[PDB]
RNA sequence: GUCUACGGCCAUACCACCCUGAACGCGCCCGAUCUCGUCUGAUCUCGGAAGCUAAGCAGGGUCGGGCCUGGUUAGUACUUGGAUGGGAGACCGCCUGGGAAUACCGGGUGCUGUAGGCUU
RNA sequence: ACGUCGCUUUUUGAUCCUUCGAUGUCGGCUCUUCCUAUCAUUGUGAAGCAGAAUUCACCAAGCGUUGGAUUGUUCACCCA
RNA sequence: GAGCAGAAGGGCAAAAGCUCGCUUGAUCUUGAUUUUCAGUACGAAUACAGACCGUGAAAGCGGGGCCUCACGAUCCUUCU
RNA sequence: GCUCUCGCAGACCCGAGCCACGCAGUUUUAUCCGGUAAAGCGAAUGAUUAGAGGUCUUGGGGCCGAAACGAUCUCAACCUAUUCUCAAACUUUAAAUGGGUAAGAAGCCCGGCUCGCUGGCGUGGAGCCGGGCGUGGAAUGCGAGUGCCUAGUGGGCCACUUUUGGUAAGCAGAACUGGCGCUGCGGGAUGAACCGAACGCCGGGUUAAGGCGCCCGAUGCCGACGCUCAUCAGACCCCAGAAAAGGUGUUGGUUGAUAUAGACAGCAGGACGGUGGCCAUGGAAGUCGGAAUCCGCUAAGGAGUGUGUAACAACUCACCUGCCGAAUCAACUAGCCCUGAAAAUGGAUGGCGCUGGAGCGUCGGGCCCAUACCCGGCCGUCGCCGGCAGUCGA
């Protein structure tokens, strides 16, 4: 699985009907994706593992993204995840703020391969909860739960550094 | 939920060329008719169809193509076998001469028995010279990886129509 | 390098099933083998007379001629860049009758009764098989119950 | 409901121990003149009909062993095809399809063909 | 110690890729340069470093590393 | 779990093993086929057919050894 | 070469249930075949660990039993139920991939005739003669069949994966597919085999693999998020150099513990009595050792954590308390970086160089160009066994 900005999918799947079970449950998941072929890819990936089931021997019966109910929120977004390091197996809780569960889910990629150089194959997402600032865990989201926050940009790197290419005025960083 | 009725059609397109091409691979893509690369074709979908697709899965980028994809194909770079020729479907004496002992005397329904498989979609479609598209505009993201895994192989549902407007 | 000898290998392959050792049951012997029908060679190794070559189990063949214990097969035999069909006598033991060209007369009989039938009975039905077909278009009921929500276990190590 | 003669599949039929068996039957059983075999009428062969279901045999039983069939193990192990995936390697993950076997836990414990009897 | 992980190509094997219309095959002598896995010398740290002597380790190859008996010897051994 | 001559593997229980009785199918012939294979030969083998026999009450079984190895052209000689 | 198949069509124009003999490095649907992977050893054959329970024994024996081991204590063997670990030349079970066959007109169903074979039989079997059945009895693709003459070759090598010998090898030997040989082109700086793609002579467009600081086409994007400082940094398949083990460098994560009943760290007080506990002894007093590991006063103190003495003494800890006032400690784990890390001419992420990146990981949008793809021109070959004798201005 490559990424990109991640969506969420409500994939909801189910064996098919045979003459042993004629109704058989129906299984519901939240899967984070590029797009909803991915989407029904990594529900099989889940459901083979969690049920006995198959994409020959089931149905998905619906695949739908989800979208965010409050994007106009900063919140903060707790995800229990496992992954495989190059020697072993590991489970994480990670937090993050965003304004919507797939961003903070994006992010948690991005860091996951920043810090651990984890893949997405390798990355296994099972919980995402918008969590309390008061049950947050992680300092780098705790100091941002300041009512009064306030800070300065205090050294500004010139980004138009090539317009104009050549100048007399070197650059001011002060703003 | 309600649950559609999976694909009666697909549209495949060969991705890769003709170097170092394993025997059963190779014959799946003669039986396919894709014998070149960026060579498209119609499939009528069903068990012993997709088995085919999913040997030649990693040579192969196909999907399940909607009514505007039908239409350009047909109409863009639509040329018939006619007397063992690639003849260009220029009138619709071409398609009627071929095609009217099946009821297909027009670029229309020529479509329709495409679009909706009907019962004479192995003649309409063997009729079908297999397309030449042109390379995709714009690039491929990695021809040598399954679509699903950021490539480009393989089935990729209705993103087939994504790649078609590039291609042609 | 390796020998050639008729039974080199076969060390499984002639040898019975577990527990299936023993007298011959007679129901092989009472078998009646017609020419034309379809025989495949298994190769049993309880009898050692008439017994085929290796190269012989698991292919199918039909049969040519009828003797007093044996019958003579047509069984095809690749051979490098050729196949080609080798005629090879072979003691009713190790053979038996295949049942792809059983099933095939079965459906063949129900053919042409069924469109002897449809004739009379005015319309048409379908006598081709077809591979199976997408599958149509349904409804999925809830029943008022929410879909259950699957969620990947964390890991732990088992041992 | 059963048995006898000949069987088909060859344990769901086998093995161990216990209980019941009406009527035919099958037996055990009685004897060695003939037929026929022995060291031995024990077996075999022959001629029987006083007794008996004690045994074989049939049916049933046993938190029985086995066998048969399911679940679990487990979408695990293994595996077709793919990648300029990871890793120093050893190996591992993913994509695309297929997919086991123990231990452990359930259910079952002969079906049947032809011919001929008994069973109010 | 039992184990275990490496490096080197100044040993000897393993292989047979180049060379059989030929790359002159041991040693010594002569001469230059390079390496460091440092014997000495410069500067240091450690000791079961009191001093003297010695041992371990670091930066380090700038400079030096000899005269002879025997032996074709490379090696070796002894005298100084 | 023994034995079946031998190496090993397969196979085999009122068997293919053991003990008896009778025997000489370990004989006379033509073809087809399998194995190695070039679909050549040799060797070995399978299924038949025609004789003449053996055994058994018979059904049958037997033209060597339970199966997989145990062997040999032209020319010349020798015998029938 | 030959034997065929589909058609060829309308002067222009205009189709007027059903669709070619046959074939296939493919699937589907049926039906067989197999003993590898895996698994198993409380299943057989071999190998193998440890306890447990037993009643017999040419077990040693075992203490007071010579006497009936009065007794019945121990160690063996043996048996029973379990337990650890295995097999290329073991196996109950047993895949995936794979091999065979079938999916009709040479078929199906009716009547009849022949036979010296077979025989209870008008039997069985085979052959033959008539007749009737077309919804042409899966998908997909393709035109097939057949003969003669025949060169070169018969040193191969490489790659993914499987795999044997060997410590290994750019070693030797197999299986499968592809390639190089015989092959150029874009990329890998360079390169027989790697990645992309195969090639007539050109124009335009677009891509692949790969890239876009400068060499050198293209990021001269106000690219996104983090990680990382190296006094040997790092920098892209094959690939051209590294391991175990370490780090209080930094970054994430797991688990546990302490704390406003005052943590942690510092500075500051106490750290006792039985008791110089017992046995070891030349001296071992809390501190060379062997077992013990208690009690009272307590806020608390080990009959002792370490330094020290010949032994004492004297320091010190863990233990409590004062001050101090709010969070703190520990063990793991894995990213980058560092240590581990030494060779000979001076030298190699290709070079210059690069550190708000020109490095590493995850991603976006643009953009660059191959002999590949699309459109068009031109050459030739092949096919249509294509058209034209109708020059028929009537
Ligand atoms: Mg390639
Ligand atoms: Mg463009
Ligand atoms: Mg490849
Ligand atoms: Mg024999
Ligand atoms: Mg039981
Ligand atoms: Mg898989
Ligand atoms: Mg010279
Ligand atoms: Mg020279
Ligand atoms: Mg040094
Ligand atoms: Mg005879
Ligand atoms: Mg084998
Ligand atoms: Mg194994
Ligand atoms: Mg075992
Ligand atoms: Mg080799
Ligand atoms: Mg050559
Ligand atoms: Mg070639
Ligand atoms: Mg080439
Ligand atoms: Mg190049
Ligand atoms: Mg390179
Ligand atoms: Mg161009
Ligand atoms: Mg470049
Ligand atoms: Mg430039
Ligand atoms: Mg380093």
């Amino acid at each position: 699985k490559a990424s990109g900005t991640l969506r969420e999918y409500k994939v909801v799947g189910r064996c098919l009907p045979t003459p042993k079970c004629h109704t058989p449950p129906l299984y519901r998941m939240r899967i984070f994706a590029p797009n909803h072929v991915v989407a029904k890819s990594r529900f099989w990936y889940f459901v083979s593992q969690l049920k006995k089931m198959k994409k020959s021997s089931g149905e998905i019966v619906y695949c739908g993204q989800v979208f965010e109910k409050s994007p106009l929120r900063v919140k903060n977004f707790g995800i229990w995840l496992r992954y495989d390091s190059r020697s072993g197996t590991h489970n994480m809780y990670r937090e993050y703020r965003d304004l919507t569960t797939a961003g903070a889910v994006t992010q948690c990629y991005r860091d996951m391969g920043a810090r651990h150089r984890a893949r997405a194959h390798s990355i296994q997402i099972m919980k995402v909860e918008e969590i309390a600032a008061s049950k947050c865990r992680r300092p780098a989201v705790k100091q941002f739960h300041d009512s009064k926050i306030k800070f300065p940009l205090p050294h500004r790197v010139l980004r138009r550094q090539h317009k104009p290419r050549f100048t007399t005025k070197r650059p001011n960083t002060f703003f | 939920f309600y649950v559609p009725a999976e694909p009666k059609l697909a549209f495949v397109i060969r991705i890769r060329g003709i170097n170092g091409v394993s025997p059963k691979v190779r014959k799946v893509l003669q039986l396919l008719r894709l014998r070149q690369i960026f060579n498209g074709t119609f499939v009528k979908l069903n068990k012993a169809s997709i088995n085919m697709l999913r040997i030649v899965e990693p040579y192969i980028a196909w999907g399940y193509p909607n009514l505007k994809s039908v239409n350009e194909l047909i109409y863009k770079r639509g040329y018939g076998k006619i007397n063992k020729k690639r003849i260009a479907l220029t009138d619709n004496a071409l398609i009627a001469r071929s095609l009217g002992k099946y009821g297909i005397i027009c670029m229309e329904d020529l479509i329709h028995e495409i679009y909706t498989v009907g019962k004479r979609f192995k003649e309409a479609n063997n009729f079908l010279w297999p397309f030449k598209l042109s390379s995709p505009r714009g690039g491929m993201k990695k021809k040598t990886t399954h679509f699903v895994e950021g490539g480009d192989a393989g089935n990729r549902e209705d993103q087939i129509n994504r790649l078609i407007r590039r291609m042609n | 390098t390796n020998t050639k000898g008729k039974r080199r290998g076969t060390r499984y392959m002639f040898s019975r099933p577990f527990r299936k050792h023993g007298v011959v049951p007679l129901a092989t012997y009472m078998r009646i083998y017609k020419k034309g029908d379809i025989v495949d060679i298994k190769g049993m190794g309880t009898v050692q007379k008439g017994m085929p070559h290796k190269c012989y189990h698991g292919k199918t063949g039909r049969v040519y001629n009828v003797t007093q214990h044996a019958v003579g097969i047509v069984v095809n035999k690749q051979v490098k860049g050729k196949i080609l069909a080798k005629r090879i006598n072979v003691r009713i033991e190790h053979i038996k009758h295949s049942k792809s060209r059983d099933s095939f007369l079965k459906r063949v009989k129900e053919n042409d009764q069924k469109k002897k039938e449809a004739k009379e009975k005015g319309t048409w039905v379908q006598l081709k098989r077809q591979p199976a077909p997408p599958r149509e278009a349904h409804f999925v009921r809830t029943n008022g119950k929410e879909p259950e929500l699957l969620e990947p276990i964390p890991y732990e190590f088992m041992a």
